């Protein structure tokens, strides 16, 4: 996808990276408190 | 817009006209920077596809091929038959337009006066063989593909 | 680290309050560390005492004459033979990055630009193996005792 | 009235327009700027004062102590420009504040102070403007460029029907500070309007009315308006509410005023109003579907009937009036216009109270931590309405009063409430088809930045910084005792500047090519750098030429490549306002009269009037000849009637920039020529005679002089002495200063090198006794000709094929040019050695070197330096050094052969530096820079004893020449009142001094007093004698480094084929072939071509310019050969004086009028000598000459006017058929020369990881040799080409010297190997997890 | 490596190494004190951190910055992107017996002949000129053969002339967008700095004579040579490889 700050160059995307990231996508939103931090973890 | 540059250059155009038209020169320039940069990316990406086609045989023996006749569109013929089929291999005898006898009986490049000959007999159909239907594995034939086009 | 050092040396007897026989056994531990793994090129403390010392004394020193210091000036103000200052105000800050971008023009990094100095030119690896061979026949025009004689000289 | 310079070759004058502005000061843009930085306003509100008072006072806790700042001075620079360059240090001033210290004692906070400490900080260096706009930062001039960046205010824009598959126009709103959070306001497809605060997530919009204190009561009052309900059943009816497919008609008296199904019509509201409808009975079910105003209660158990903002419905309705209430409230809302947009905000608001919207907005910033009240408050109040952290700088209040359509210009510079509303109520507005969204393109909505706000901005970071620093410093302790010197440190506040002046996007090597690139260089508006764009997201909406360009910035002059439209030049007449926004002049027109008044206009004021053309004749008394005038109104242009036009265009010329207005016959050139054209004169390279332009234009002698590359006078005077070096100018009487000697001295700048590593050297061009002016040029500078600008050689050119070689774009040169030296210039160019202490020892610079057989030490002296004045050529030493070198581990052969011929080991290398290869000139300079420490070889000794001797004399002379003056005055002024003239002379000249005057006590009392203020002038010079024998001082040489030796070679290059050549209209080629004398074409008379152009070039390329520029250049040529021959035939000024004056007043109605018969016989003839090699002719841009003039002037001169004759063949003497096109063309010579670009290589130095060529001409490095070739070989067969291109001439490292080897013993043969990039690959990879490896065949 | 003036400049892998060793380290240490759990699982995680930067930076969590602000370089970086080995190194690097220069017309020339400037190709051929000095006599040895040609003497030209006689180069403009852009020609010396290049042959290149350049390679190999006679010379080339039609036509 492309993020672009702004409004708008081809697809080269294998369909097992698609339906994992699909999958963990659906992950992230019925998730809770997911810290990627070291330091996060750590104060906690 | 609707009122045109009324001068030419060996008179001069006034500053209002000059105005109008520094907006077409400066598009032009920044256009063909695009144009350069989007011809790379498709050469990139059809190099990438077909980089590893050669021809690694002489004659893969198949006896299916394309239709060449001439492409018009509604009114008048805009590429003949020459053009068309100049250089290639036929797949089937070209008979004569009376049905009578084979004109150029198989596997003949056909060169110039072949093509000559064609338009002699105003014969518009002819089968070549191409390279989209070649009976070769991992490569293409010489007789599917044709000539060289550069020799 | 320091922490547990403190708990395991700390007396409650003389009532210290610990956040005061630990705040000074954490500093301690954090400065050593900064000081013994912190420069890609190790340093002695002793160094980087120096070093701390010359970079506040010069502080103070431009301050007060609005005018960078002189090692010369700083040798006075400190108690240095002058060249041991110039010594120390060598000691390489920390090493360039290889990948710094230095391009506008091919996107280039400046580890692209430097050049290896212990390469053999190729007109003396030919120049070396004409003389292996011009010895030859100098030598080979000699008789064979005399000429073992050089050979194993 | 003719200026002297100007007098003395008067440039003949096309142009029929008159002028009515003087161009200005092109060079105003930067010294403005930097003035309003470093300066001392009193009301602080420019430059380093704002910067202070904003920050300062500086407040610790509990306020028990306060640092006041008092105020700011800089220091003299210690070194001056011309030292700061030599030595290369910035040439900058030091920042001295003085702030005080004041500490507050217990008891009561606000009264008696325990003490106050005053004292001087010195708080960094700022560095300082040259005179002519530019800075040195180490020893190199620099321009900082402006910068357009978009305005602070409030900006409304839509998405005109993209990013929504449905079409619909999304609008939105944002404010922008100058430093702070960006607010915002936009429409959901769902018509819900959500802020967004700092590209954060979006919320409703209501949310932040509820975080100011508002109910929904007030909200509604605000945004909706009332209609009103009573209790049978009666409502109050307002006839210009119900505009109008209506459920009921009406019902009012009963009787009739419409009937139902109708829709209801203007006469219908016209009727109601005449018979003044107030109540009527309208059916229950027409508010079944309103929504409730206020909160209605019952009054039976004090009961919540019903909430503000509720649907009403028949059931609350019975309730309400069987519950006592008759007065019901609702609100008005046609969804074609007033519709609501707001309400459904209410609907959808997840707050009701001020505290949760506040935790909701804690959430959004800064998720996850625990929320408070009061932490909350705090954030909310700090994000805006603080003064420290949001800045709405006097522009964005100017630009978003003004928007919203505010009486006032001032105000305060955070939000509030009002303001959020306001910006709510318009964008609503907008949404309902009332008013129009903003072009964010309009030079209405862009701001221009310079030096001086930029340097401003980046101390007050710098300041921001020490503040807090500070701030820190006083929260613990607060000791007495504690001046205000060891909380400040200088170097933060410096770090900003210095990496500002030195190292940014905007600061960049000035170029010095000629006098036009330093002009064009410094007013250039750029649009990148920080706070601005990016090339990648530019885009080409900002990339186009506007509307509003028109004036302010040129649309020709902008580079062509990557950032084409980015980077853009101020138009000629372009100035900026108090708020940073161009505008240019416009001469007022009356009812009829267009009078001499210039009115300032800006790029949105000028919208709104109707501005007449430049090119629009007028009557002598003012009045607009015709009766209809073509004008531009607000966007687009148009015929209006003479009695409707306000303004006029002041110029022709105004809508050009410098660059682009030097172009002669621009308008018959182009677009994309004449942009060329600018872009490549811009590069020309100055040669070593200068040479006027015959074809000009009128804007060279107003680039040449507002550039500084000459010596112009300050004041006028007679000139008392002239040298190749000096120039002292005795000033007139007028303007003398009494307390002044009377002359002043002019310092040429010789020989010296650019930035382009070209020659700058200035020559006077005055005579002794000569009067001067103000204003007069003194001495040329590079590429000017009696003050004008002169870029290039005007050469005889043909145009004709010629054999081929002019076949694209290739020229053909006579050999007579290059006998002649027209295109020869002088490079000058710097080497260095510089010896360091390694490891083994100290490196020396010596005369004795190991290997060198005596054969190059000649020219160096004992010391082991070049002689200055040498003529050195590639290889050769300049300056002789050894390293030292240890151990060798000598082979076994090279130890015999060492053992015959019994030679030892040097022990130390041959580091010595030595001419670059190719290169070919004399030595004008050299320059040692010693470290303390070290010795001072000899002849470092012999140039500080020169620099000594070189300064003493300089100053004597001053000293004397300016006693001189002051004698020879005071023996003027002792002409009367006590005369002595004959007894005068008799006594000695110190007793000048002496020399009494009327008789009186009090004027002995000022004699004593005037003889010690000179011996305190003596002390003066003295102590200055002292203060310069003190520049012996040793060097800050960079560590490790023990002496540095530069040496200045000047190369003179010739012209030769593959240079670059062009002319002033877009037409480049390179030369191709010197062709002798004898082979080029010639004329009846005998006179060959100079240069033969290819005429294929012209049709194609629409630049018809050029064939004019010839055809006139030839006119301008013939009236100089009839001069030449009438000064060579020695024939009276009589004669002379007819002619030059027929060809000075033929014209159509010119403006120009030179009168020679003011003319003294002198004067003539000092004219005829000057127009004796061509009369110069001026053709301004779009005022030039027509055809007819040009071939009434060719009819003038005997020339035919056609401008083609009958030309002959060199080589064969037979004329060519169909007669061709010779004239005059201005021809320069570009900055490309074949010597600079010219490169082989065989085999050099490699790189350490990837052993690689090299890469550069330094380096020596090799070809890039890429994918499209690799590809390109591929396509062919050549598989042993690409192997051998890919490992043996690369990276194959132990098959590249095999390769070498059998080279040279003369067999052709490779042994590849393995490339190692390829070994490098596997390392790698291995050094992953991955085990990658090569498999047994 | 060093550089002049003390300072050092080190590769990127350095510091992720170090951190790497730091961490491991400390975790060893950390284990052998018998710390609280608490200690060692945070370490763990320091070293899983450590580690994961080193083999692929910036790929989980944020990133890490040296210095400056700028990512450190990662064993991952350095084979993945547009600038990685995997990429430009291996099709597009530096080559040897090369140089580029400034073209001019040379009206006069034959379809398979050059211009070649005389000081380019007295180095572009110096090996090929050192050997066949040594082979005539002319040079003792070949130092004494470098020395000659460093004093260009007159026989060194008539060597080089001698050299060059039948030996193509290659000649390529700046974008090959098909395989006409790379041609060999069979050079003449003439004086001067710049290429000269048959008027025929600017329409395959796409080049005309206002400041263009072109780059000259030499071939080595005796196959090198032997396929830029038979396959890549000009006079072989005169049809368009898109169509057989002429791309030689007189402009
Ligand atoms: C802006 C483009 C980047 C590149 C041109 C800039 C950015 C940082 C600069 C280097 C560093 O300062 C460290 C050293 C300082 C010494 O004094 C001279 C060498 C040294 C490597 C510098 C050369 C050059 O100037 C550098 C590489
Ligand atoms: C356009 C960017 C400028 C770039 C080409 C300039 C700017 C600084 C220069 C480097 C520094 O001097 C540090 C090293 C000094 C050694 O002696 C030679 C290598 C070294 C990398 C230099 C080569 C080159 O000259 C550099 C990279
Ligand atoms: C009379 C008006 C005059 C005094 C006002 C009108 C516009 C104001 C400038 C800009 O608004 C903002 C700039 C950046 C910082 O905000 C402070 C500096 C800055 C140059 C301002 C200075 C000053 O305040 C100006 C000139
Ligand atoms: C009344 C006019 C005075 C004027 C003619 C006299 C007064 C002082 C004289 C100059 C100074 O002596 C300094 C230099 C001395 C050198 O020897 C020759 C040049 C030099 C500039 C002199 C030229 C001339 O002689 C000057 C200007
Ligand atoms: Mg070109
Ligand atoms: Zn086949």
């Amino acid at each position: 996808i492309q993020v672009m700050e702004e409004a708008p160059a081809e697809n080269t995307a294998d369909e097992d990276a698609a339906e994992a990231a699909a999958q963990v996508l659906s992950s992230v939103e019925s998730e809770i408190g997911r810290t990627t931090d070291p330091v996060r973890m750590y104060m906690r | 817009i609707e009122t045109p540059i009324t001068a030419n250059f060996r008179e001069g155009l006034n500053v209002l006209q000059y105005f109008i038209s520094t907006h077409g020169a400066r598009k032009g320039l920044a256009d063909t920077a695009l144009k350069t940069a989007n011809s790379g990316y498709l050469t990139r990406r059809l190099v990438d596809v077909a980089q590893d086609l050669v021809v690694t045989e002489d004659d893969c023996g198949t006896h299916e091929g394309i239709m060449m006749t001439p492409v018009i569109e509604g009114g008048d013929v805009k590429e003949p038959l020459r053009d068309r089929v100049l250089g290639r291999v036929t797949a089937e005898d070209v008979l004569k337009p009376g049905t009578a006898d084979i004109l150029v009986p198989r596997n003949t490049l056909l060169h110039e006066q072949w093509c000559d000959l064609l338009e002699e007999n105003s014969v518009d159909a002819v089968k070549v063989r191409s390279v989209v239907s070649c009976d070769t594995d991992f490569g293409v034939c010489a007789h599917c593909y044709g000539r060289d086009l550069a020799r | 680290i320091g922490l547990m050092k403190a708990v395991d040396k700390f007396e409650y007897r003389r009532g210290y309050k610990f956040s005061t026989y630990a705040t000074w056994w954490i500093r301690q531990a954090i400065t050593r560390s900064i000081a013994d793994q912190a420069r890609t090129i190790r340093i002695p403390v002793h160094m980087i005492e120096t070093i701390n010392k010359l970079n506040r004394i010069s502080r103070q020193m431009l301050q007060e004459m609005g005018r960078e210091p002189t090692p010369e000036e700083l040798a006075e103000r400190m108690l240095m033979p002058e060249d041991k200052i110039r010594k120390v105000l060598k000691i390489a800050k920390e090493p360039i990055s290889m990948e710094t971008p230095i391009g506008d023009d091919e996107d280039s990094h400046l580890g692209d630009f430097i050049e290896d100095t212990t390469l053999e030119l190729p007109l003396d690896s030919a120049t070396t193996e004409s003389l292996r061979a011009a010895t030859h026949d100098v030598l080979a025009g000699l008789t064979a005792r005399e000429a073992k004689v050089l050979r194993m000289r | 009235v003719y200026s002297y310079t100007e007098k003395k070759r008067i440039r003949k004058d096309f142009g029929k327009r008159p002028q009515v502005l003087d161009v200005p000061y092109l060079l105003s843009i930067q010294l403005d700027s930097f003035q309003k930085f470093i300066e001392q306003d009193p009301e602080g509100q420019y430059g380093l004062e704002a910067a202070f008072r904003s920050v300062f006072p500086i407040q610790s806790y509990s306020g028990n102590s306060e640092l006041q700042y008092v105020s700011y001075r800089l220091g003299e620079p210690v070194f001056d420009v011309q030292e700061c360059q030599i030595r290369g240090v910035t040439y900058s001033a030091p920042l001295r504040v003085k702030l005080r210290l004041v500490i507050y004692e217990r008891e009561a906070p606000e009264g008696t102070v325990k003490d106050i400490k005053e004292q001087e900080v010195y708080m960094g260096e700022i560095p300082l403007m040259t005179d002519n706009g530019t800075f040195v930062i180490n020893g190199t001039e620099r321009v900082i460029v402006s910068q357009l960046h978009r305005s602070p205010g409030v900006f409304f824009d839509s998405d005109k029907g993209k990013t929504h598959s449905s079409g619909k126009v999304l609008y939105n709103a944002r404010i922008i500070p100058y430093r702070g959070s960006w607010l915002d306001f936009e429409f959901d497809p769902k018509d819900n309007l959500f802020v967004r605060i700092d590209r954060r997530r979006k919320l409703p919009a209501t949310i932040i009315l509820r975080a100011l204190n508002y109910t929904t009561e007030q909200i509604l009052d605000l945004f909706f308006e009332k209609v009103i309900f009573e209790i049978k059943l009666q409502m109050e009816l307002v006839p210009e509410r119900l505009r109008g497919t209506a459920s009921f008609d009406i019902e009012a008296n009963g009787k009739v005023y419409v009937e139902k199904g109708r829709r209801i019509t203007a006469r219908h509201i016209r009727q109601l109003e005449k018979d003044d409808v107030k109540l009527i009975e309208v059916p229950v079910e027409y508010i079944a579907g309103k929504v409730v105003a206020k909160d209605y209660i019952d009054e039976s158990t004090g009961e919540l009937i019903c909430a503000a903002n509720m649907e009403l419905s028949l059931d609350l309705l019975a309730k309400l009036s069987q519950s006592g209430h008759k007065r019901i409230e609702t609100l008005f809302t046609n969804d074609l216009d007033h519709g609501p947009y707001i309400s459904e905000t209410l609907r959808v608001d997840p707050t009701n109270d001020r505290l949760s919207a506040l935790v909701e907005i804690y959430r959004m910033m800064r998720p996850g931590e625990p929320p408070t009240r009061e932490a909350a408050e705090s954030l909310f109040e700090n994000l805006f309405f603080s003064e420290d952290r949001y800045d709405l700088s006097a522009v964005g209040r100017m630009k978003f009063n003004r928007s919203l359509l505010r009486e006032e210009i001032e105000g305060s510079g955070i939000l509030s409430k009002d303001d959020i509303i306001d910006v709510m109520k318009k964008l609503i507005d907008i949404r309902n088809g009332k008013g129009e969204v903003d072009d964010i393109d309009h030079l209405g909505n862009r701001r221009i930045r310079s030096v001086g706000e930029m340097a401003e901005n980046q101390f007050r970071v710098g300041l921001v910084r020490v503040e807090r620093a500070v701030k820190e410093r006083l929260s613990l302790g607060d000791l007495d005792t504690l001046m205000p010197q060891d909380m400040i440190n200088a170097k933060p506040i410096s770090a900003a500047v210095k990496e500002f002046f030195g190292s940014s996007q905007l600061s960049q090597f000035m170029d010095q090519n000629n006098p036009l690139s330093e002009i064009t260089h410094k007013r250039r508006i750029s649009a990148l750098g920080p706070g601005g764009l990016t090339r990648e997201r530019a885009g080409f909406e900002v990339r186009d030429v506007h509307p509003t360009h028109y004036g302010r910035v040129c649309p020709i002059e902008t580079p062509e490549g990557p950032n084409i439209g980015l980077i853009n030049s101020l138009s000629v007449y372009a100035q900026t306002n108090e708020y940073g926004f161009l505008e240019t002049p416009y001469r007022k027109v009356t009812d009829g009269v267009v009078t001499d008044e210039i009115h300032y206009l800006s790029a949105i004021e000028e919208g709104n009037y109707v501005i007449a053309q430049a090119n629009s004749n007028l009557d002598e008394e003012g009045h607009f000849v015709e009766d209809l005038v073509t004008c531009r109104s607000k966007g687009e242009s148009s015929l209006f009637s003479r009695d409707q036009v306000d303004y006029m265009d002041v110029s022709t010329q105004q809508v050009v920039s410098v660059g682009a207005s030097l172009i002669p016959f621009l308008e018959h050139d182009d677009a994309n020529r004449a942009l060329m054209g600018a872009n490549m004169q811009r590069q020309a390279v100055p040669t070593l005679r200068a040479d006027k332009p015959l074809v000009g234009t009128g804007m060279e002698r107003a680039v040449a002089v507002d550039s500084g590359v000459t010596a112009v006078a300050k004041r006028g005077g007679v000139v008392q002495y002239v040298d190749a070096s000096r120039i002292v100018i005795k000033v007139n009487e007028d303007e003398m200063y009494p307390g002044e000697a009377g002359i002043d001295i002019y310092n040429l700048t010789k020989y010296t090198r650019s930035n382009q590593n070209t020659c700058i050297n200035q020559m006077p061009c005055v005579s002794l006794g000569e009067p001067v002016e103000r204003g007069d040029v003194l001495a040329d500078g590079p590429s000017t000709d009696l003050g004008e600008l002169a870029l290039g050689q005007n050469m005889r050119v043909a145009f004709m094929p010629w054999n081929g070689y002019n076949f694209e774009d290739s020229i053909l040169v006579s050999e007579r040019v290059v006998q002649e030296d027209r295109f020869t210039t002088i490079h000058i160019q710097e080497l260095a050695c510089v010896s360091r202490d390694t490891k083994l020892g100290p490196e020396e610079i010596t005369a004795d070197i190991p290997n060198v057989g005596e054969a190059a030490l000649s020219k160096l002296d004992e010391s082991g330096i070049v002689y200055i004045g040498a003529e050195v050529t590639g290889g050769d030493i300049l300056v002789g050094k050894v390293t030292p070198k240890g151990e060798t581990q000598l082979t076994p052969e090279e130890k015999l052969l060492r053992a015959i011929f019994g030679e030892k080991a040097s022990d130390v290398k041959d580091s010595s530096l030595r001419v670059p290869n190719g290169v070919s000139g004399t030595v004008i300079d050299v320059q040692v820079f010693t470290r303390d420490g070290v010795e001072k070889d000899k002849r470092a000794l012999e140039i500080e004893e020169m620099q000594l001797k070189q300064a003493k004399k300089d100053l004597s002379e001053e000293l004397q020449i300016l006693e001189a003056g002051l004698f020879s005055r005071i023996r003027a002024v002792l002409v009367a009142g006590g005369v002595e003239a004959e007894k005068l002379d008799k006594l000695p000249r110190d007793r000048w001094l002496e020399l009494g005057l009327t008789d009186e006590e009090k004027q002995n009392q000022l004699e004593q007093l005037a003889e010690q203020y000179d011996e305190l002038k003596h002390e003066f010079e003295k102590k200055l004698e002292a203060k310069r024998r003190k520049i012996t001082q040793g060097d800050d040489l960079a560590p490790g480094v023990l002496k540095i030796v530069k040496v200045y070679l000047a190369v003179k290059r010739r012209i030769q084929p593959g240079d670059k050549m062009a002319g002033r209209h877009g037409n480049k080629g390179v030369i191709s072939k010197i062709n002798p004398i004898e082979d080029m074409p010639y004329d009846e008379n005998g006179t060959p071509v100079d240069i033969v152009l290819n005429p294929l070039g012209v049709p194609s390329r629409m630049n018809i310019g050029q064939i004019l520029e010839t055809h006139l250049g030839m006119a301008a040529k013939g009236i100089g050969d009839k001069i030449n021959a009438m000064l060579k035939q020695q024939q009276e000024v009589a004669k002379l004086r007819e002619f030059i004056q027929r060809a000075y007043d033929l014209g159509a109605d010119v403006r120009q009028k030179v009168d020679l018969s003011t003319f003294s016989d002198e004067e003539v003839m000092r004219l005829a000598e000057n127009l004796r090699k061509g009369m110069p002719i001026a053709t301004p841009v779009f005022d030039g000459a027509k055809e007819a003039e040009i071939k009434e002037l060719l009819k003038l001169g005997d020339l035919p006017t056609s401008g083609q004759i009958r030309l002959y063949d060199g080589r064969t003497g037979e004329q060519f058929e169909r007669p061709v096109t010779v004239g005059y063309m201005y021809m320069l010579k570009l900055n490309h020369l074949v010597d600079d670009k010219m490169h082989a290589r065989s085999t050099g130095s490699y790189s350490l990881v990837t052993q690689q060529p090299l890469g550069g001409k330094a380096q020596f490095g090799g070809q890039r040799f890429g994918e499209m070739e690799v590809w390109a070989l591929e396509a062919y067969g050549a598989a042993y080409t690409l192997q051998e291109m890919l490992t043996v001439k690369s990276d194959d490292v132990n098959g590249r010297t095999k390769m070498y080897k059998n080279i040279v013993d003369g067999n052709h043969q490779m042994e590849p190997g393995m490339p190692e990039s390829f070994n490098v690959l596997l390392k790698e990879i291995r050094s992953l997890g991955i085990n990658i490896e090569l498999e047994d065949e | 490596v060093p550089l002049d003036g003390g300072r050092f400049a080190t590769s990127d892998l350095n510091d992720l190494y170090r951190r790497v060793i730091n961490r491991n380290n400390r975790l060893k240490r950390l284990l052998d004190l018998a710390a609280p759990d608490i200690i060692v699982r945070n370490e763990k995680r320091m070293l899983q951190e450590a580690v994961d930067a080193l083999l692929d930076n910036g790929r989980r969590g944020r990133a890490i910055t040296g210095s400056n602000k700028r990512p450190l370089k990662s064993l991952a970086d350095m084979i993945k992107g547009k600038q990685g080995r995997f990429r430009q190194n291996l099709l597009g690097k530096r080559v040897d017996y090369s140089g580029r220069s400034v073209i001019t017309v040379g009206p006069y020339l034959r379809l398979h002949q050059c211009g070649l400037p005389k000081k380019m190709a007295l180095e572009l051929f110096k090996p090929f000129i050192y050997g066949k000095l040594e082979l005539r006599g002319l040079a003792t040895t070949i130092k004494a053969a470098k020395k000659m040609v460093e004093r260009e003497e007159a026989v060194v030209w008539d060597i080089l002339d001698e050299v060059i006689r039948e030996h193509p180069v290659l000649l390529n403009r700046a974008p090959t967008l098909h395989r006409l852009g790379i041609q060999a020609f069979e050079p003449v010396l003439i004086e001067g700095k710049a290429i000269q290049l048959h008027p025929l042959v600017c329409a395959a290149y796409n080049a005309d004579f206002d400041g263009d350049q072109m780059a000259v390679h030499v071939p080595l190999t005796l196959e090198a040579q032997l396929e830029a006679r038979a396959l890549m010379m000009s006079t072989n080339n005169i049809l368009s490889p898109a169509n057989g039609e002429p791309i030689i036509v007189p402009s």
